[PDB]
RNA sequence: AGAACUGGCGAUGCGGGAUGAACCGAACGUAGAGUUAAGGUGCCGGAAUACACGCUCAUCAGACACCACAAAAGGUGUUAGUUCAUCUAGACAGCCGGACGGUGGCCAUGGAAGUCGGAAUCCGCUAAGGAGUGUGUAACAACUCACCGGCCGAAUGAACUA
RNA sequence: CUCUUAAGGUAGCCAAAUGGAUUAACGAGAUUCCCACUGUCCCUAUCUA
RNA sequence: GCAGUCAAGCGUUCAUAGCGACAUUGCUUUUUGAUUCUUCGAUGUCGGCUCUUCCUAUCAUACCGAAGCAGAAUUCGGUAAGCGUUGGAUUGUUCACCCACUAAUAGGGAGUGAGCUGGGUUUAGACCGUCGUGAGACAGGUUAGUUUUACCCUACUGAU
């Protein structure tokens, strides 16, 4: 173990006094304060003494007319939030929260064994934090009763490996993603096979997305949507069990698939290629983005972590019926969706030439900006839930933070030593979580910038991750076979 | 060098490159030495291998590295065309990986006979002489890709034709199967293809002819469709740099024809989005094929659409054949009168 | 070699901690020239290091078309990557690029004689072996023993033209490979320049 | 010139009466030819005919193996796939080195009478912070040229070298002499930094120091090979 | 390489191995006769240009150090074997005839019709005919083979060992 | 226990004319160059005892 | 070279006791011809004038073969040793380099230690450095310094 090294025979003698203390003097010097927005506006001049940040939202709150609490910053050179004054006229820039806290995931607990292979996929339930589906290498998937660690039918099905798995935002069925040619709908209680496996891809499923609730009408059932190796994707209907239309535009390819927000597949491809897909249209391609000088590894959206939910927000407290759920999905979806006043989501996409562009495809089919950084190649991105930060993963040992606005760079999380496979948010979007090579998984201030926890556990590599929705719990899956849930 | 490049050694492909340079050490140094010898001409007789091993290939490499055209500070139209035949990229990469290759395999050189001059018997010595050339071999073999495509393009970029950017030209440009060739064919001597389909010709042809005691040189080039503009193909995409690039006039041509599997506005609308194109130019327009059926004959509305393309700034729209070659002289002669204007106008400057 | 548990365990190993106050001294350090230094800790560089740039490396191409594609009888490449966006935007980058080497033959006629010279059919004269000396393998030798022998090297400079008369590239190695040599000038020949200048070039070197 | 001439050429003109004929024969020749240069061609332009030959023929083997095979008819993530790459030491007991070898002697003096210098002509660590010692005082001469600081490493698992700097020297078989010179030999075993590979102790710590074995003799190529102990 | 034993030489001539410390034979007084050892018998050179059965042609064979080295293999050089196949329901080699229909299969594209490419590689009618082995056209065309068939008539092919 | 970067414009203040060993002269002492001159050489030939 | 990977085969018989050819993947430092000014301890003598001959592993001349070999020039290969292969600068050293002519400035062997020399054998003189209490010796470095045949036999060249 080489150490931080000694403090020297003066350093003590520097420790020896006493010195400082807090004080705040009393403090009321008369300095001038604006407010600002970060979305848009500024509201004018206010000049009280000085007092705590505590008291600094009940001076809006009146003003605006709430009663939302407030997060502040300030000096926008720096960037950094009495507490100000010390450092040395303030404009103060203050931003909602979501309020809320999600804890640091510090202890695991003890780890579960199961299927005798490396483990692909490992996807939460939106709803409670108990049920949670992992795919194997092994030809099972597995539902783990993540409070009593141990499994909720043991699930089997196909004849070869289940390389993605996604859970249905309703909450009603799981789909499993294969390395043969065939998907295989779920449901959680009964863990029994509804009818015939669908079957129509040529090659392998690359990802698995659904259609979100909100267009969906209420009372009827999301559809999936399907990329596969050979190129093409299809979309599925639960009930039916037959796809609608083929839609074959890629040569090569398909990387992952993301189903947005206003009815409108996103698919990242091998062909170097991001193809902006209108449902209505029954089959058709509206827009083409061509930057990429690589193909095209993973594709992330501003709404993702609000269409991946849909309706079930922390509590996980049900509705009561379809049009309540329509209400509740429209509502999550309209927190984040409205920042201006308008339906502006931001997509981003990750490339093997070192670089993610930031897209906006409605408004324009140029991209917006170049966030360019790594050394090898980037893998996984995400927006935080909120749509404010984005994060992706890369293979040079180190995760990125850019500004998800302007894709503007942030910062570096530097701590991970191999290299780095996928990411994960907490809700509150604050800790954000991160899976590598080595052993090791880490969760990572985001307010900071700074790593918060190291957590070793696993004896072997460390594919997937997810967190909670909820966030009390975080899973882990990897090559050593054991499922590893961690908590606080 | 500028105006063609002939002259580059010619390169083998690894595993002959390898068999050449090798066995060039064997013949060429002396092959015998005996284990009672001083350890002193033990280890001259195999430094010696090391070091002319090296520059076997360190020669090798120079003449290609020193031979091939060195595509950007050529001048632009070139700089230019390499890439739409070469692509700029391969190109630049095939060179910069024999580049990197002679720097290692002087490192290996310089390295080795550094150890060899401490070896302390003729095993020793006999298995780093052994060790240098297997290195040199490992980086070599790692050569096989470029070397195979630089041979291939040297051996086309030897054959492009010679243009001076800087001479008074003029390109012939249009559709496919207009007749730009067959003008070509009858202008000047050269030999290039006049057969009754599409994309006859693929490159940039060239001949020379002289009027007023002064040699021109017209280009015909082998013919663009209107497109959506962003994607047109090598082939087309030569033309359209060699209008943007080059200087002097141009002869536009078309078919007023039911000849042709193309429609006629359609030769319009690519001219009016070629237009931005002609702005430094100036240019002529030549109705191609006039024997069997006329500008004179035409239906009004169809008429009209000659009368669009008079409204350019600069302009001129002649008949011609190639049945009667009085006709095609006159075209010539115009289009050279309209540039050698120009000219002087540029040097009385 | 006797077998032993001692092997295959780890030896040395690393603070996650201790990463994150290494890391953070790289921004604060600060050198300081009347420092010198002697030993240096044994610490896992590569960890370290990696600072930020912001810009990247460029694509490789070679994964995406290998060279028979790109060009040759096989051969699958019809249209140009990225290739432009309108024949307006060509025209542009046509102009410039015309002129912007038309500068250069301007520059390089003024830099020159080389070509003339060539033209009127003569060669400049062979440069004369005692202007390499030295240079040579023989003293180079020399200097590399005595690097290796010294613990502190230092570094006579001419008080005339001591810029003149530094040389880099042996500074350059010395930080490379040798960090514990310490290294020093003297500016002498003091006497040949006036009393200012003396003082000038210390202030300007130390 | 200008373009494909030649192709021109022999599309338009044609050929050669008797190309046909002279070809076809080339290659019924060839069978011949083949069999008489196997029974002449001496003294090395022999050697390597063979030896071509022989793959000419381990190709068509494969070729016609593979039309046969055509005839008839571990687990990663999405992200992954696409893509492609006791406590025995694993050299226990190496050949014993004297000590008269190795050890050159260097004589000193215009008479060249005095001997004991001594050059140590097997490859060498010497350490981070070195510095010769003056020429009076010095005696067991390691020379610059062979002073190696960075080894050639490999994993029994994984199936992956890396060029790794070497730390230190521990275990030298033949002597507790040359383990402190520093000599690397066939053997030898040695502290590597082994961050690029990124190993992490049970414990989150990760690590920087494994010890390894040399497993060739790099007097006899100058690259220092050696195996991780695991 | 260091240990253990037994031979040979050193103090030992003689026969043979062209010549020779250690290889094959061999009990040294002086002579005569006979018979042999190892080795030999075209000539040098005493003794069969004996007899018998096979194998070998080397544009610098071999006559041997042998129970090795260059050595493992390259050859349309020759002979003898071994194990599978094919065959008067006509094999092997030749010519002559067929080699077709869904179809110019899908994407790809300036043009690709079996043959610049990428994914599949199926059904039908068959005596047999690949979504095609190669040459060839800008594309088609035409020729070719792989596979059937007629003519001819009895043995032939492949892979190994010596 | 605490601590060391000021000298500024083509020659400076200064000290008992100079700031010096970058020492004149001398040398069968060691070494480099230039002029003159030449059979040293290209390339050797001839003559006398 | 080390560590593997495929597998025509060996292993008395033999798939999966161990070996294992031909292929083949790993880095020894950046994929855009940027520089990359890296010169990193030969503890042993060779180097050159004169003159001859031999090898071929051919640099040039002769005749062939193959290449996008149009010419022109060149590269790669075959037979080939008949016949050629130079002029200078550089010792703060030259185990090399450069520039100039040239059809071309190929590589070697026997060299020419009694034909003649220059460095080094190499002793006595002297100085400087390092080491030694010193006599002295050496990590060095610098300067000064007598071996002089044939008339014998043979060979070679001419001569009776
Ligand atoms: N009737 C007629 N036909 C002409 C005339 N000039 C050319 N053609 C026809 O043009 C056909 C060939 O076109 P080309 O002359 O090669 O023109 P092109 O194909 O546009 O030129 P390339 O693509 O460069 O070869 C021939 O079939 C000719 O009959 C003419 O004056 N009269
Ligand atoms: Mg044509």
């Amino acid at each position: 173990s080489t150490l931080i090294p000694p403090p020297s025979k003066k350093q003590k003698k520097e420790a020896q006094l006493p010195r400082e203390v807090a004080i705040i003097p009393k403090d009321l010097p008369n300095v001038s304060i604006k407010f600002q927005a970060l979305d848009t506006g500024d509201n004018a001049l206010r000049v009280p003494g000085a007092i705590s940040e505590k008291q600094l939202e009940e001076l809006l709150n009146q003003l605006n007319g709430t009663s939302v609490p407030y997060t502040f910053s300030c000096t926008i050179k720096a960037s950094d939030p009495y507490s100000s004054l010390i450092k040395p006229q303030i404009t103060l820039l203050y931003t909602p929260r979501a309020v809320f806290k999600v804890k640091p995931v510090t202890r695991s607990s003890s780890a579960i064994a199961g299927h005798g292979s490396t483990i692909l996929c490992s996807a939460f339930a939106p709803h409670t934090s108990s049920r949670m589906v992992t795919g194997a290498g092994d030809n099972t998937a597995r539902i783990w009763d993540c409070d009593t660690q141990t499994p909720m039918h043991t699930l089997k099905g196909h004849y070869n490996w289940v390389l993605c798995v996604s859970w249905s935002p309703d909450g009603e069925v799981i789909a499993t993603g294969s390395m043969d040619n065939t998907i295989r709908l779920w449901d959680p209680k009964s863990g029994q096979c509804l009818g015939d496996a669908l079957r129509g891809h040529s090659k392998w499923i690359t990802s698995l997305s659904w259609e979100p609730i909100h267009l969906v009408k209420p009372g009827s059932k999301p559809r999936l949507a399907s990329s596969s190796k050979d190129g093409t994707i299809k979309i599925w209907d639960t009930v039916s069990r037959v796809c609608q239309y083929t839609m074959s535009g890629h040569t090569n390819s398909v990387s992952c698939v993301k189903w947005g927000g206003q009815g409108l597949l996103y698919s990242g491809s091998h062909d170097r290629t991001v193809r902006v897909w209108d449902i209505n249209s029954q089959g058709r391609c509206i827009n083409i983005l061509k930057s990429h000088a690589h193909w095209v590894n993973h594709l992330s959206l501003s709404t993702d972590y609000a269409l991946r939910i849909g309706a079930f927000d922390h509590t996980g407290k049900k509705p009561s019926t379809p049009e309540e759920a329509q209400k509740k999905a429209l509502e999550n979806y309209e927190k984040i969706c409205k920042k201006n006043g308008n339906s502006e989501e931001m997509m981003v996409t990750a490339s093997d030439d070192y670089t993610m562009f930031l897209w906006n495809p409605l408004k324009s089919t140029k991209p917006i900006a170049r966030m360019t950084g790594h050394q090898k190649l980037v893998n996984h991105v995400a927006f935080s839930p909120d749509g404010r930060y984005i994060v992706s993963a890369s293979f040079d040992n180190s995760i990125k933070l850019w500004d998800g606005r302007d894709g503007k760079f942030i910062s570096t999380f530097r701590g991970h030593v191999a290299s780095v496979y996928q990411v994960a948010w907490s809700s509150d979007c604050r800790l954000l979580v991160s899976c590598s090579k080595d052993t090791t998984l880490k969760v990572w201030d985001v307010r900071t910038r700074k790593l918060s926890v190291d957590l070793p556990g696993h004896k072997d590599e460390v594919y997937t991750v997810d967190w909670s929705v909820d966030g009390k719990r975080v899973c882990s899956g990897g090559k050593d076979k054991m499922v590893r849930l961690w908590t606080h | 060098m500028q105006l063609s490049w002939k002259d580059i050694p010619t390169v083998a492909p690894a595993n002959d490159l390898l068999d050449i340079v090798l066995n060039r050490t064997q013949r060429k140094t002396p092959t015998v030495i005996r284990p009672g010898f001083k350890i002193t001409r033990i280890r001259a007789f195999y430094m010696r291998k090391v070091k002319y091993t090296g520059e076997g290939f360190v020669e090798k490499f120079e003449d290609i590295l020193k031979g091939f055209p060195n595509i950007n500070d050529v001048h632009p139209f070139h700089r230019d065309l390499m890439d739409t035949l070469y692509e700029k990229n391969h190109y630049k990469i095939s060179l910069a990986a024999i580049s990197r290759a002679k720097s290692l395999v002087e490192q290996v050189a310089r390295d080795y006979v550094r150890l060899l001059k401490f070896g302390q018997s003729l095993f020793q010595c006999k298995q780093l002489k052994r060790a240098a050339l297997g290195r040199m071999a490992t980086i070599v073999k790692k050569l096989r890709d470029p070397l195979a495509y630089l041979e291939q393009v040297r051996q086309h970029i030897g054959r492009l034709p010679s243009i001076d950017p800087n001479t008074r030209t003029l390109l012939i440009c249009g559709y496919p199967n207009v007749g730009k060739s067959s003008f070509l064919r009858c202008i000047t001597k050269s030999d290039v293809d006049v057969q009754p389909y599409a994309f006859t010709t693929k490159s940039l042809y060239v001949g020379h002819f002289d009027y007023k005691y002064l040699r021109f040189q017209a280009i015909d080039t082998p013919g663009i469709l209107d497109r959506p503009t962003e994607e047109m193909n090598n082939i087309e995409m030569q033309s359209i740099y060699a209008i943007a690039h080059l200087r002097s006039c141009v002869l536009y041509f078309m078919d007023l024809s039911e000849q042709c599997g193309f429609t006629i506005e359609a030769q319009v609308k690519l001219f009016h989005s070629i237009k931005p194109l002609f702005a430094n130019k100036s240019v002529m327009v030549v109705i191609n094929k006039t024997d069997i059926i006329r500008p004179e004959d035409l239906d009004e509305e169809r008429a009209q659409l000659l009368e669009s393309v008079k409204e350019v700034p600069g302009v001129e729209i002649m008949t011609s054949s190639c049945q009667l070659e009085e006709n095609v002289m006159e075209v010539r002669n115009k289009a050279c009168e309209k540039l050698l204007a120009s000219r002087i106008e540029n040097k009385l400057k | 070699v006797q077998p032993d548990r001692r092997w295959f365990g780890n030896t040395r190993v690393i603070s996650q901690d201790a990463l994150q106050h290494f890391r953070s001294a790289l921004g604060e350090t600060q050198k300081d020239t009347y420092q010198v230094l002697l030993r240096r800790n044994k610490l896992p560089m590569s960890l370290l290091e990696e600072k930020d740039a912001d810009e990247s490396p460029k694509a490789r191409i070679l994964d995406t078309e290998s060279y028979a594609d790109a060009f040759g009888p096989k051969a699958q490449r019809k249209r140009p990557r990225l290739a432009a966006s309108n024949l307006e935007d060509l025209v542009k980058a046509t102009n410039e690029d015309i002129t912007k080497y038309e500068e250069k033959q301007v520059l390089d006629a003024t830099l020159g004689g080389n070509q003339e010279d060539k033209e009127n059919g003569w060669t400049s004269a062979a440069k004369e072996a005692i202007f390499s000396k030295g240079q040579s393998k023989r003293i180079w030798n020399e200097l590399y023993k005595v690097i290796d022998s010294s613990d502190v090297v230092i570094h006579v400079l001419d008080a005339r033209d001591p810029l003149g008369t530094r040389c880099k590239s042996v500074e350059e190695y010395m930080k490379k490979e040798t960090p514990h040599k310490h290294l020093i000038y003297v500016l002498n020949k003091c006497d040949l320049v006036p009393t200012w200048v003396a003082a000038a070039w210390v202030k300007h070197l130390s | 010139p200008q373009n494909d001439y030649i192709e021109r050429h022999i599309k338009q003109h044609g050929k050669r009466l008797d190309h046909e004929e002279r070809k076809r024969k080339r290659e019924a020749r060839e069978s011949h030819k083949i069999s008489e240069r196997a029974q002449k061609l001496t003294g090395w332009k022999g050697k390597q005919f063979a030896k071509k030959r022989y793959a000419e023929k381990v190709s068509m083997r494969k070729k016609i193996k593979a039309h046969e095979q055509s005839k008839v008819k571990d687990a990663l993530p999405t992200y992954l796939l696409d893509r492609e790459q006791k406590f025995s030491v694993p050299l226990p007991k190496v050949r014993g080195i004297s000590e008269e070898e190795m050890f050159k002697v260097i004589k000193t003096g215009k008479s060249r009478s005095k001997s004991w210098k001594r050059m140590i002509t097997k490859h060498t660590f010497v350490g981070e912070g070195f510095t010769r010692r003056p020429v009076k005082m010095e005696r067991i001469i390691r020379p610059s040229a062979l002073r190696q600081k960075k080894a050639n490493v490999t994993h029994p698992e994984l199936g992956v070298t890396v060029f790794l700097p070497i730390l230190a020297v521990k275990k030298n078989p033949q002597s507790p002499m040359y383990t402190q010179l520093g000599v690397l030999t066939k053997g030898t075993i040695i502290e590597v930094n082994v961050s690029e590979l990124g190993m992490v102790t049970a414990g989150g710590k990760v690590v920087w120091g494994k010890y390894a074995q040399v497993t060739n003799e790099p007097d006899r190529d100058g690259c220092v090979n050696a195996v991780l102990l695991v």
